[PDB]
């Protein structure tokens, strides 16, 4: 039961939601910039644990008056496996078949983490690379830190370089840290706003945090989603097995 | 030996299980609940034919049975009251019913009652059985939930309504005649009491609009009614226990809080975690499922871990602890209840869903995360567990519309065509809506529902209850609610609903992609069926 | 008092520690995979425990098996009757090829080759009644194994209700999360040495003597236990390692000989203690490789290299090859060494250790293919989520021969001709043979060859014994046919029952009669599940021999003078094999069907037998 003090603990996760902080530089015209709707951001934090990771692709779509303003509109939570420092995602979904879906983009993914860096991690370039490496290269990178007080938003794009070392990186261990750039990454323009509203698609099962569950984890799954309110990390749901012993 | 003993030792065997035969072998029996249906009607009906000498009883005996003996002992008069959370003597009524025994009327010329108790007490039993321990009223201290409920009922609006109520009370017939039992000030100068009634009437209001289950102006001398004061009264909650869950419970209140809220209850205000219990206690503390904050010194950490025991049906050595656990969930019930209630008056999604389950486990004495062919009382132990292990989503069983595809994924042929059939009469919903504006803020949805099962009356009753809610993208702010009931008459065909919605004036300038509309049965486990309605094209005018 | 006793003992055993979570685990978990050290006790107390907690909870449950080799079957089945204190028919029991010693129905616990219970599968596509599985050495790539993978991952979607278990001492942790993981800490040590220059032909006898005469000045009192790739080095090494003790030096050292041809007897002497002085060093093959506990093992080796048996799908051209074993592989050797005691490995590994190189764990897919689309797996074998099927190129393979072979229709979906032949625990040309064979009505000689070119080598041949000897060649008599000499052997075995006398007497290996039987009255039994006429009725060993030539398919040979022969497939240039009963004449019919094509240092037929141009010519 390491679990029951973390599942204590964010039970008050709501609280972090009072300090949140946006990573900024200069804006420029030239590149993109991704809005995150404010509701959206709440309530993933409110799902999530507070030590280990959190994931979730990002779907959204371009306005008219700038083609250059991508609204994040869905954020679609998947069967995956977190751990403390890493989580291994399953594969981008196939949502075409759901209402609503029309003309969205896959703009990338968003996680939480245990440790602020200016930078991309490597666990994150290789799982980003894990991801996005064969089928769409643009996709950014939202790291969210969060932290007992705040939460703190910084968006990466991925240079190929960044990419190729990734490939090359299937897997991560604790120690090798072999090769590894901090440039390997470049700050994105995010704005949070509080006047679009964003939903959420999950799994048909519901089950998106396959801890306890490691057994049937399918790190390359077809599997089924649906727009609905997702469920918290250490829901009852994600963890047949303790009903069990009781 | 002649006589008896080849009909005794005939009857003694055939079904007796337990211990209890070889007492029957020796002509004495013994008679409790939680005994063998047959095994105690064995009991009775050798002590009224004279085989057994010695029916050795709890009390239920003396209400449920007729079955009596020249001679009745109570031994002890000792009893655990859970309610008070500690052993008290045993109440008169009690030893008055015990005594009901003592006598044959038609055979015997007397009968004989013995009492047996600490020396203290004796008094107090001898007073009882001998005409002389007084009836006197209690009606003070259940003054304030009472009159709750009367100025629910709104026969009470002003403060003599009250004081007249109070007149058809035992208390006031009771005050007039011992005024000094009662510490009325001055019978004489009071008249019959109408300045106390009202001093006390008031008194009351104050506290109650303290907890705001109530309205109150003193100077203008209003009473009004709440919608909290109304859930106490519907409900049958302590007015204390209603303060609790209204600081409490929250937008952002969980399910590892809402056990403690439960806990906190006024109903659980005696339990206790006395010495000996604490080792047992903490084996189970540490296996609870949902997260306890509290210690195991803190009573809230009993109450909680003994509610979740009761929904794992766990399995309790102790007599002190069982009898406590049984308080529990007698009450868990409608106290759960009345938390939902409040919840959903006051739009918190997540904590409304999450108390509606609570309210299913109670009910079901299980778990949310089981299948709920375990629900189904007329399914064998075995199958389930295969479905439990496997992992297979529950709404994925429910599917097959071919009786021998749901056989397969069993692994058994003949319980493969049983639970077809029982498959069939688990509820399920169809839901569409769509939505018209009628002015900008008005928003109209219109819904159409089948609902998709076939009905059995042993296993749905005379109707199956629905909770219909629309609730915003967040899936935290009920919008609007309503309960459907479903009826044989009802399965199968499909019917439509309307209702009005007023869109909060953010929504009303950037319309939010989607909406929620649910239907979960407050009954039958993952009977839940929601649909996103969505504001994909639309003007609002 | 001797059960408590047993009791008290699997009580100190590592995997003790963990057995409520671990009963915890599997009650909650379709699936699970076991992990934990070789001898931590897996294998014999994993499924004692699921049996008890029903057994001790009003309960009853079933269960089926360990893992993938006979002698590992056979042998912890009789372990853990010991640690029930019960015969071996009551709850133990094993099913092997040729073995079988069943278990009750009901409680009891079922311990099989993985080919056995692929057999199986035929008459339930749901394997029910089979409440648990288990799993045995997972990390044994074999193609059974690997297909029963396949059918289980899709059971366990249909049938919930069911639990698996998975279970190895060494296996990839992440590849287990691509197709609830449970730790199990704790045994003895095994320190690992790593050879130091390019261990290029990987029988440098230089570096076996030299090994060997360290560990000898090292004064640690054990045994020795090398892993060689098959017989040729196994002798050659073993001879040579004699040659140079009386060169270079019984009364020291005794060198002992472990490979799957060898007489029973021998065998079992690998497990049994020299004489009081005396090391003794075993020489074996991946036989000893995992489950075992040869006590007395200190000091094992690893030459590093297996046997494996080699497809080519565009040319239909089999052959076995010597290759670089696989990391999973080296560990479980390694394992032989520090179940006991404190041990030592020692892999010559420095070339294609290149370790990192060494592959984790190749094989072709088709039976696979077959489980999956009987299971309905049912989106296509090259989006079953996989682990492997590894290569593109070998899934395509087992497609377009399950095509040609008609198990597979214009959809690729199953035919009644695939949905039987993914029942069957066979190759699925063997598959199809058979049910040519149940027409006709000579099922039960086809049944023996099927279950034979499915099975270890029958004749013993004493260490470099050039040739049978001609009692075991006048087992053909007149038919020059490998497939025949087998036939007789069977028979007469299957009558004599004072049978390690009448396998002594003929020179024959009694557990591949044994595994032979087995394997045909599993396939018999199969077969009348699945609704057919047996029968043997005529000139049948023509009509039969003739079938060969159809579930050996493209394994047709010429004889182009003494021990030289010439593959039908363009004309290419072998040599009977050694063992073969057609090792040496002038014969009748120039035409053979063979059941391998065996690369060593020329290619080798194996199993041959003698075919007129009309059996050629039409099947």
């Amino acid at each position: 039961n390491e679990w029951r003090k973390s599942a204590i603990a964010n039970t008050l996760l709501y609280l972090r939601l009072k300090n949140i902080y946006v990573s900024a530089d200069d804006f420029v015209e030239e590149q993109n910039v991704y809005v995150l709707p404010k509701n959206l951001l709440k309530k993933f934090i409110e799902i999530s644990d507070v030590k280990i990771q959190v994931a979730a692709f990002i779907y959204g779509m371009s306005a008219k008056d700038h083609p250059k303003v991508k609204e994040i509109k869905t954020v679609v939570l998947v069967p995956q496996l977190g751990h403390v420092g890493s989580v291994q995602i399953s594969n981008i979904p196939d949502i075409g078949d759901l209402p609503d879906t029309e003309g969205l983009e896959l703009l990338g993914w968003i996680h939480t983490q245990t440790e602020e860096l200016k930078f991309m991690a490597a666990s994150e370039v290789a799982t980003h690379s894990k991801l996005f490496a064969d089928k769409k290269r643009d996709c950014i990178d939202i790291s969210i830190f969060s932290t007992p007080g705040s939460v703190s938003l910084s968006a990466y794009n991925l240079t190929d370089e960044g990419y190729q070392w990734g490939e090359e990186n299937k897997d991560i261990m604790n120690v090798l840290s072999e090769g590894f750039e901090p440039t390997f990454s470049t700050h994105a323009q995010l704005l949070l706003s509080d006047r679009i509203t964003g939903n959420f698609i999950i799994p048909s099962g519901n089950v998106w945090n396959y801890t306890f569950m490691g057994t049937a984890f399918n790190q390359e799954g077809d599997y089924n989603f649906k727009y609905g309110i997702p469920l918290e990390f250490y829901n009852e749901m994600h963890r047949p097995v303790h009903f069990l012993q009781f | 030996d002649a006589g008896s003993k080849q009909i005794l030792k005939t009857e003694a065997a055939n079904v007796l299980d337990p211990s209890l035969r070889k007492l029957i072998e020796s002509g004495i029996g013994t008679h409790h609940a939680g005994l063998t249906r047959s095994d105690r009607s064995l009991s009775e009906d050798l002590f009224a034919d004279g085989l057994l000498q010695v029916l050795v009883c709890t009390a239920t005996l003396a209400w449920g049975v007729n079955l009596p003996a020249h001679t009745v002992i109570i031994k002890g008069t000792d009893v655990y009251s859970p309610e008070k959370g500690s052993w008290e003597q045993l109440s008169p009524q009690d030893v008055l019913q015990m005594l009901g025994r003592a006598g044959r009327p038609r055979y015997d010329t007397f009968g004989e009652g013995i009492i047996i108790t600490d020396q203290s007490n004796v008094q107090y039993y001898l007073s009882v059985l001998n005409q002389q321990l007084p009836i006197e009223s209690q009606f003070v201290s259940k003054l304030v939930d009472n009159l709750n409920a009367e100025v629910v009922a709104g026969n009470i609006k002003c403060r003599n309504d009250a004081v007249n109520w109070l007149a058809y009370t035992y208390l006031y017939v009771r005050m007039l005649a011992s005024p000094m039992l009662y510490k009325v000030p001055d019978i004489s100068s009071d008249g019959q009491l109408k300045k106390f009634r009202e001093s006390l009437v008031h008194s009351a209001l104050c506290i109650l609009k303290e907890q705001e289950l109530v309205l109150y102006d003193a100077e203008n001398d209003v009473i009004e009614a709440t919608d909290l004061g109304n859930i106490a009264s519907s409900f049958y909650i302590n007015h204390a226990s209603m303060d609790v869950y209204n600081r409490e419970l929250d937008e952002h209140t969980t399910q590892i809080d809402l056990f403690r809220i439960f806990s906190m209850s006024e109903e659980f205000k005696y339990v206790s975690v006395r010495y000996e219990e604490k080792r047992e206690l903490k084996q189970l503390l540490e296996k609870a499922p949902i997260p306890i904050r509290e210690d195991i010194d803190d009573p809230l950490a009993k109450v909680n871990v003994l509610l979740q025991s009761y929904f794992s049906q766990l399995k309790f050595e102790g007599f002190a602890l069982n009898s406590d656990i049984v308080f529990i969930h007698q009450n868990a019930g409608r106290l759960l209840r009345a938390m939902f209630e409040i919840c959903l008056k006051r739009g918190w999604g997540h904590p409304t869903r999450m108390l509606l389950n609570l309210c299913k486990s109670a009910t079901t004495k299980m778990w949310p995360t089981n299948c709920p062919l375990r629900q189904f009382k007329t399914c064998p132990v075995e199958v389930i567990k295969r479905l439990e292990a496997s992992t297979v989503p529950w709404g994925d069983y429910l599917q097959l519309e071919t009786p021998a595809e749901v056989g397969r994924a069993i692994r058994s042929e003949k319980y493969g065509k049983q639970v077809y059939d029982l498959l069939k009469r688990f509820p399920k919903m169809s839901v569409t809506c769509n939505a018209q504006p009628i002015t900008r803020s008005v928003m109209r949805f219109n819904i159409e529902i089948i609902a998709d099962w076939i009905w059995d009356m042993n296993v749905h009753g005379s109707l199956e209850p629905f909770l219909l809610m629309l609730e915003d993208t967040d899936g935290d702010s009920i919008l609007y609610y309503d309960v459907l009931f479903i009826t044989p008459d009802i399965v199968g065909h499909e019917f439509t609903l309307s209702f009005t919605y007023e869109l909060k004036q953010h929504n009303q300038n950037n319309l939010p992609p989607n909406f929620f509309l649910t239907l979960i049965s407050e009954n039958w486990w993952h009977s839940e069926f929601e649909i996103p309605v969505s504001f994909n094209g639309f003007k609002l005018p | 008092p001797s059960k408590d006793d047993i009791k008290h003992t699997k009580e100190q055993l590592p995997v003790f520690r963990c057995r409520s979570q671990l009963l915890s685990l599997i009650r909650e978990n379709q699936v699970v995979v076991i992990i934990g050290e070789t001898g931590s006790g897996k294998t014999t107390q994993l499924a004692q425990y699921l049996y008890e907690e029903g057994y001790a909870n009003d309960r009853g449950k079933s269960i089926v098996v360990t893992q993938p080799r006979r002698v590992a079957a056979i042998s912890v089945a009789k372990r853990v009757a010991m640690e029930m204190q019960v015969p071996l028919g009551k709850e133990v029991g094993y099913s092997i090829r040729f073995e079988d010693v069943t278990d009750s129905e009901c409680t009891k616990l079922k311990f099989v080759t993985d080919g056995i219970l692929l057999r199986e599968t035929l008459l339930d596509d749901t394997l029910d009644k089979y409440s648990c599985v288990i799993i045995d050495e997972a990390h044994e790539r074999s193609l059974n194994t690997d297909i029963l993978l396949g059918f289980f991952k899709i059971l366990l979607a249909r049938r919930r209700d069911l639990k698996l278990i998975i279970t190895s001492a060494t296996m990839n942790a992440k590849k287990f999360s691509a197709f609830p993981q449970f730790t199990i800490p704790g045994r003895f040590p095994v320190q690992t040495i790593y050879t130091s220059n390019p261990v290029q032909d990987y029988v440098e006898a230089a570096v076996s003597q030299a090994v060997k005469i360290h560990l000898a000045n090292d004064c640690s009192s054990g045994d020795i236990l090398i892993f060689m790739t098959g017989q040729e080095d196994i002798e050659t090494t073993f001879d040579t390692l004699q040659e140079k003790f009386l060169q270079v030096y019984i009364n020291d050292i005794e060198i002992l000989p472990i490979y799957s041809a060898l007489p029973a007897d021998l065998q079992f002497k690998i497990f049994q203690d020299l004489h009081g002085t005396k090391r003794k060093i075993i020489i074996a093959t991946n036989i000893a490789e995992t489950s075992l506990t040869i006590k007395g093992i200190r000091y094992v080796i690893d030459c590093g290299y297996s046997k494996l048996k080699v497809y080519n799908p565009k040319i239909g051209l089999d052959s076995l090859v010597i290759t670089p074993i696989s990391k999973a592989n080296a560990d479980q050797r390694s394992g032989r060494a520090g179940r006991t005691a404190p041990g030592t490995a020692y892999r010559l590994y420095t070339e294609d250790t290149f370790k990192e190189d060494m592959y984790l764990q190749r094989t072709n897919l088709s039976n696979t293919l077959l489980l999956l689309k009987s299971l309905d797996v049912t989106d296509e074998l090259s989006k079953f989520p996989f682990i492997d099927k590894p290569p593109l190129q070998t899934f395509l393979s087992s497609l377009y021969e399950l095509w040609f072979i008609g198990a597979i229709d214009t959809s690729g979906q199953l035919t009644p001709l695939g949905l039987q032949m993914a029942k069957f625990p066979l190759q699925p040309s063997l598959s199809k043979i058979l049910l040519i064979a149940v027409r006709n009505g000579c099922s039960d000689e086809m049944l023996t060859i099927v279950s034979m070119l499915s099975v270890p080598q029958v004749f013993y041949r004493p260490k470099e014994r050039q040739k049978e000897a001609d009692i075991a060649r006048n087992k053909f008599f007149i038919a020059k046919s490998d497939h025949l000499t087998l036939l007789n052997v069977f028979e007469q075995w299957r009558a004599n029952n004072f049978s390690s006398h009448w396998c002594n007497k003929h020179f024959v290996q009694y557990k591949s009669l044994v595994r032979a039987r087995d394997i045909r009255d599993q396939l018999l039994t199969i077969l009348k599940s699945q609704k057919i006429p047996v029968i043997s009725s005529g000139k049948d060993w023509d009509i039969i021999k003739k079938c060969i030539c159809s579930g050996f398919a493209h394994q047709a040979a010429k004889i182009t003078g003494l021990r030289n022969y010439v593959h039908l497939k363009t004309g290419v240039s072998v040599q009977l094999h050694p063992t073969s009963a057609l090792h040496g004449l002038g014969d009748l019919p120039p035409y053979v069907v063979y059941h391998e094509l065996l690369m060593t240092s020329k290619e080798y037929i194996c199993c041959v037998t003698s075919v007129d141009p009309f059996w050629l010519m039409e099947y």
